[PDB]
């Protein structure tokens, strides 16, 4: 409730300018009707050289000033809320990237995008509708309460009588409103995930002929959202009707107590319109303050994501100028955080040397990619330790470590940029000579020239405009452009043909690289210096 | 502008009822002081009854309007998504996932919000102004007011196109940012593997800068438009005030009968001001809904579905001079002159180098694309002659890199089938594909939910689940596209026994695409494909004694 003002702190001059223009606007529209009355009551004989012209000229200049200030206030409010929404989006997206890898499996991508798109606009769009109405209502209530001169005990009776404006009903309505807004946002995210999954995997959906199923699922989600919206609207309308009905209970009592006192008849009917206006205005003020609080509180998910601490250790500070590249697994046992109490590794212990090639073999589900992910400091072991040059691998700097320990994954993931933007991914600076050398080393330069624009050809989303072997070669080139010290290859030749497989088979022609290959088929790991066979997470 | 009003044409009865309620309420609001309920008792209870009846009518009108607008929003959001999935395949190459999702989920919501905000206000102030025009007919000043009123509408008509030209750009920028976000969030293990979180943050900030640039122009235009409409209303008041003051002195209308025109004028000018303020929001709404209406009006370039559902179908597939060009990059041929036949009860293997065009053949056989210069026939009839669901039930495939969805294991195997299969059939398919070994070991079994894109499964397990999903259909035409690239030596025996030892092989025609040449030795036919052309064809032996490309590939070490 107070984080929003601290976030909107860099928008203070726009807000104070908007308040200045707003008080100028309300002063102008307060002072206009008196001179409008002076204009109209001149009907008892028209004065041509004076009186009429001066009054209409003064009304002209008053309306001109009020209009200019109103336009300035509206523009300032619109710009301020656009800036606040963009700041919230930037901060939430920057906070989401720091989280642990187990956070992204308990959540869904379309739901996160729905939060970033809708929940940020929910906590910004209310102020241009709310602040002007609330301030105008406050000014009008203060002005209408300045009619104390009419009759003395009326205001004292009014304050005590209208002080309990159904506090319990207000709290009940605020609780129900906040709950239904939270449910609405959850349903919207659930509906967006359906579109997320249907559009992203369209080729499989078309291949099985199941687009109508996705349309039906989306329509079910839309029906749930529509039901929640109608519940919210009906509750709001019922609350407004109850308030408008109960407003009469004080008005008839004051209009009866004036007759009961028999302050005169000509003065008793001189403030009924004032009483109705001040009651409606204070009811509007209380309602819009409650709506403000409920709408701010309904977006607590975005605040929870922006203040979430990742389940990662303290960041490293080590960055040696020379790295030997000897890797040690010592008594390492691991179980995944999203699915605990089912161990994947059961006491692994081995050493990887700079001058040798190590092969890791086993059946499906044995845990080889788990070993690779623990080697890249993507997960923390529940027992034992992973050491790089006799130091824990979590003590090294984040940017330093991932330029030295580089891996090719089981399923390579490309991005929407060009070829050279994927080869040089994650690198601050990279000359074109290094990129072409890495493409030559990965045997990728043969098909690069065949594409239009060469290395500037727009690779499709997820590398969908290439073959699988071409994507594999691009991933190998991306790994090799960094000149790594420890190189992991998690089935890096699963898509290449026979000739490209026998062409890329040394991996240690440099002689100072710690290579770990992970393979299923044989006749590619005879030249491995060390062979490790693991079954159900135990080394044999 | 007509499309926006036509998109709400399914609720005509409810809008007519709301219009009748609005007209009745406005005529009650403008006929209260003439009668005020004379006699018929005391008057304060009549005031209470009037307030109660004013509350109830507002409650009913609000309920009807809100229910109607919710129905309109849900219906429009459904139709946009229904129109998106009807397009061709390459439409999803030009348009990214985040852009399409921002169009479907966010542009429609903005259009519905603007429509629901503006329509009731327009109707209320239009009825109010139309009644106030009627009761104000000094007769002679009314035509003066009506001829000076079009002039105030000259300025917005020259301006409102600007309101579109910003808004479209704004929507585009938002879509771009969304795509960036999703491309960072679906590949988090890769990004953290290269320490590139700052790059994704900078990529987000690049689009946020463009949105920030457009917002300033939006705010300036809003302030200037508010100024202009206020000066127009002030001028409308002052002109009639000056002409009334001049007409009072020079006979004509007396000042007694002229004063009553002016109170009506102060309210008619305010109604005109509100109607002037509504129009730029309508132009902005036209700007916000250009892409979704383009999606709705777009016609797909793929041929429509047929109506053929034969009871008995065989796996006889014929290629006749089939060539393809991949219309994303035309004027380069991926396939040149393919001509081969698939017979039921037989296996045909498609071997070749990388990038030769084997997955293009597999995608052409799934009716994902149409051939450029040949005929692809299934039982002597083209693929578009068959019904969509029937054709994609009869022909089934696995895929080079298989994809699974975020649901339980039992409805991932049975994804897309109209008639739900029994648990025994799912168990039989998982036994056949080799997926029964690990699913039975899971704590929840076949009800185990997998996440988005199957992160809880390894590569071989995902391949086995995809094979079971292909096998559940009993497909006569079977396509395997590197189906054993992640399977171990134990799981390849299942595929070998499926290909050459199952009892059901006589009811299938198999197209097998592999880089593992051990499975190709028992294939009935082998086709070598290089550069999109079939260089060699025949059995394993006939290709071995003739030397050539296949013998060069086999005798590699
Ligand atoms: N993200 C995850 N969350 C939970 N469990 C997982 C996750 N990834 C893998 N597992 C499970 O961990 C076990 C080992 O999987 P892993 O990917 O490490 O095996 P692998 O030997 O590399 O497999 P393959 O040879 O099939 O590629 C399996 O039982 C798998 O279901
Ligand atoms: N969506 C696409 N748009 C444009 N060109 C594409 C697209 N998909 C593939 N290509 C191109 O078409 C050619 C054939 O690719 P294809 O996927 O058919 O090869 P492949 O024989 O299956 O390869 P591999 O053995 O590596 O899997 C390649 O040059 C590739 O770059
Ligand atoms: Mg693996
Ligand atoms: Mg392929």
């Amino acid at each position: 409730m107070w984080r929003l003002l601290k976030l909107s702190r860099p928008d203070l001059p726009l807000l104070v300018a908007a308040f200045f223009f707003l008080v100028l606007a309300v002063l102008g529209e307060t002072l206009i009707p008196h001179y409008s009355g002076r204009v109209i009551d001149i009907l008892g004989g028209d004065f041509d050289p004076h009186a009429f012209a001066s009054a209409i000229f003064f009304m002209c200049l008053f309306s001109f000033g009020s209009s200019l200030s109103a336009g300035c206030r509206g523009g300032c409010f619109t710009y301020t809320m656009s800036r606040i929404n963009l700041r919230i989006r930037e901060q939430l997206f920057s906070s989401l990237l720091r989280q642990d890898l187990g956070f992204f499996q308990e959540t869904k991508t379309g739901e996160l995008n729905s939060r970033l798109s809708s929940d940020t606009t929910l906590m910004s769009n209310w102020l241009p509708l709310n602040a002007n109405v609330l301030l105008r209502s406050l000014v009008k209530v203060v002005g209408l309460y300045g009619f104390m001169l009419s009759i003395s005990p009326r205001l004292t009776l009014l304050s005590l009588l209208h002080m309990p404006f159904t506090i319990a009903a207000e709290k009940v309505y605020n609780t129900r409103h906040q709950e239904v807004l939270r449910e609405i946002q959850d349903a919207v995210a659930r509906a967006g995930q359906v579109v997320r999954e249907a559009v992203g995997g369209l080729q499989t959906v078309r291949s099985f002929g199941a687009e109508e199923h996705e349309v039906c699922r989306y329509k079910e989600a839309l029906e749930q959202c529509r039901q929640l919206y109608w519940r919210r609207d009906l509750e709001r309308a019922l609350y407004l009707l109850v308030r408008r009905v109960l407003h009469l209970g004080v008005q008839m009592l004051m209009l009866s107590c004036g007759l009961q006192q028999m302050l005169t008849q000509g003065s008793l009917l001189s403030f009924m319109i004032y009483q109705e206006s001040v009651g409606s205005y204070v009811q509007t003020l209380v309602y819009i303050y409650g709506d403000m609080l409920s709408n701010v509180g309904a977006a607590e998910k975005v605040f929870s994501y922006m203040d979430r601490q990742p389940n990662l250790p303290s960041p490293g500070t080590l960055a040696p100028t020379t790295l030997q590249g000897v890797v040690k697994f010592q008594d390492v046992s691991f179980a995944y955080p999203n699915r605990p109490d089912r161990p994947v590794l059961k006491g692994l212990t081995f050493t990887l040397r700079p001058g040798e090639v190590t092969a890791l073999v086993g059946p499906n589900g044995s845990g080889k990619s788990t070993v690779a992910a623990l080697l890249q400091n993507l997960y923390q072991p529940t027992g034992g330790q992973v050491l790089l040059d006799e130091k824990p691998i979590s003590q090294y700097e984040h940017c330093y470590l991932h330029s030295q320990v580089v891996s090719v994954g089981q399923e390579p993931v490309l991005f929407s940029g060009s070829v050279r933007n994927n080869i040089a991914y994650g690198l601050q600076s990279c000359e074109d000579d290094k990129v072409m050398a890495a493409a030559q080393a990965a045997h990728a330069d043969d098909f690069i020239q065949e594409m239009e624009h060469g290395i500037y050809t727009d690779v499709g989303e997820k590398g969908s405009q290439l073959a699988a072997g071409q994507k594999q070669r691009l991933a190998i080139a991306r790994a090799l452009v960094r000149d790594p010290r420890v190189l992991i290859l998690d089935q890096a030749t699963s898509a290449l043909d026979v000739q490209c497989e026998q062409a890329l088979q040394d991996w240690n022609s440099r002689g100072d690289r710690t290579v770990l290959v992970i393979a299923h088929r044989l006749q590619t790991v005879q030249r491995a210096h060390q062979i490790l066979v693991l079954q159900e997470g135990k080394l044999q | 502008v007509r499309r926006l009003l036509g998109c709400l044409g399914s609720e005509t009865r409810r809008l007519s009822l709301f219009l009748v309620l609005v007209v009745l309420s406005s005529l009650g609001e403008m006929a209260i002081p003439f009668f005020t309920g004379r006699l018929t008792d005391r008057n304060l209870t009549l005031m209470s009854i009037l307030t109660i009846a004013s509350a109830v009518l507002e409650f009913v009108g609000d309920g009807i309007y809100n229910n109607t607008m919710g129905h309109v929003h849900s219906h429009l959001q459904g139709e946009v998504f229904g129109a998106v999935l009807r397009q061709e395949t390459e439409f999803f190459q030009q348009n990214q996932t985040g852009n399409i999702m921002s169009r479907v989920t966010e542009d429609t919501s903005t259009l519905s919000d603007s429509l629901s905000e503006n329509l009731s206000l327009f109707l209320w102030y239009l009825v109010r102004g139309l009644c106030l025009l009627g009761i104000m007919l000094s007769v002679s000043l009314t035509m003066v007011t009506l001829i000076t009123l079009p002039l105030l509408f000259l300025l917005p008509k020259k301006v409102g196109k600007w309101y579109q030209l910003l808004e479209v750009q704004v929507r585009e920028s938002l879509a771009k940012s969304s795509q960036v976000a999703i491309e960072a969030l679906s590949a988090m293990p890769t990004v953290r593997s290269f320490a590139n979180e700052e790059g994704e943050a900078q990529k987000f900030r690049e689009k946020l800068q463009e949105i920030k640039t457009l917002n300033q122009k939006e705010a300036v235009a809003y302030a200037v438009n508010s100024w202009t409409t206020s000066i127009s209303g002030m001028l409308l008041k002052v002109g009639i005030l000056y002409i009334g003051g001049q007409l009072v002195t020079s006979g004509a209308v007396s000042s007694g009968n002229l004063v009553t025109f002016v109170l009506y004028q102060m309210q008619f000018t305010q109604a005109v001001e509100v109607l002037l303020s509504i129009y730029p929001r309508v132009q902005k709404a036209v700007g916000s809904s250009e892409k979704i209406f383009e999606y709705l009006d777009r016609t797909p370039r793929c041929p429509p579905s047929g109506l053929l559902t034969p009871l008995h179908l065989e796996g006889l597939v014929q290629f006749q001079d089939v060539s393809f060009a991949y219309p994303n990059r035309p004027d380069v041929l991926v396939l040149q002159g393919l001509t081969f036949t698939l017979r039921p009860g037989e296996v045909t293997a498609l071997v070749g180098p990388n990038g030769s065009g084997k997955s293009t053949v597999a995608a052409l056989l799934q009716n994902l694309y149409q051939p450029t210069g040949g005929q692809l026939l299934l039982d002597g009839k083209p693929l578009p002659q068959y019904e969509h669901r029937y054709l994609h039930r009869q022909v089934a495939a696995v895929g080079q890199e298989p994809q699974v969805f975020g649901r339980s294991l039992q409805e991932n195997i049975a994804y897309g089938l109209t008639q739900k299969p029994t648990m025994e059939e799912i168990t039989a398919a998982a036994v056949k594909s080799g997926a029964h070994s690990f699913i039975s070991g899971l704590p929840q079994g076949y009800d185990t939910e997998v996440d988005e894109a199957g992160s809880q499964l390894s590569g071989g397990q995902r391949q086995a689940v995809a094979l079971a999903r292909a096998l559940i259909r009993k497909p006569c035409v079977l396509i395997l596209d590197d189906a054993t690239s992640a399977l171990d030596a134990n799981s390849q025996l299942q595929v070998e026994q499926l290909l050459y030892e199952s009892p059901e092989r006589y009811s299938r025609s198999v197209l097998l695409i592999t880089q593992h040449l051990s499975l190709v030795e028992q294939a009935d036919h082998i086709l070598f494909l290089e550069g999109g052309a079939i260089r060699e064809g025949g059995t394993h032996q006939q290709l071995m004694e003739k030397k050539g490309c296949y013998w060069a590939m086999v005798q590699a070490p």
